[PDB]
């Protein structure tokens, strides 16, 4: 399913509400230094 | 084994009123260079985690 993501808000909360698009894919995240460096 | 010394100098001898065998008052300076070249050998590889 294609959702649809608002939540209510009226404490604090952002400018104005926030709304967007959850898809039923996964996709790959790899934004980081310690993953291509071991320690060593 | 580099060695080295200051060649002595003789003193005047002649009609100066009994001289007498001396030696002139010298002293060497210099500047010594030493180059001494080392093989190196790669640091070894290393497999760890830590």
């Amino acid at each position: 399913h294609y959702k649809v993501f608002s939540p209510a808000a009226s404490k604090v909360c952002t400018i104005s509400p926030i709304m967007g698009y959850s898809t039923p894919w996964r996709y790959l995240d790899f934004n980081a230094l310690n993953l291509f460096f071991s320690p060593l | 084994q580099i060695f080295l010394k200051i060649l002595p100098q003789s003193g005047p001898i002649g009609g100066i009123k009994s001289m007498g065998i001396t030696t002139l008052v010298q002293y060497a300076v210099g500047i010594m260079t030493v180059t001494m070249t080392f093989k190196l050998g790669p640091r070894k590889a290393t497999g760890r985690w830590n």
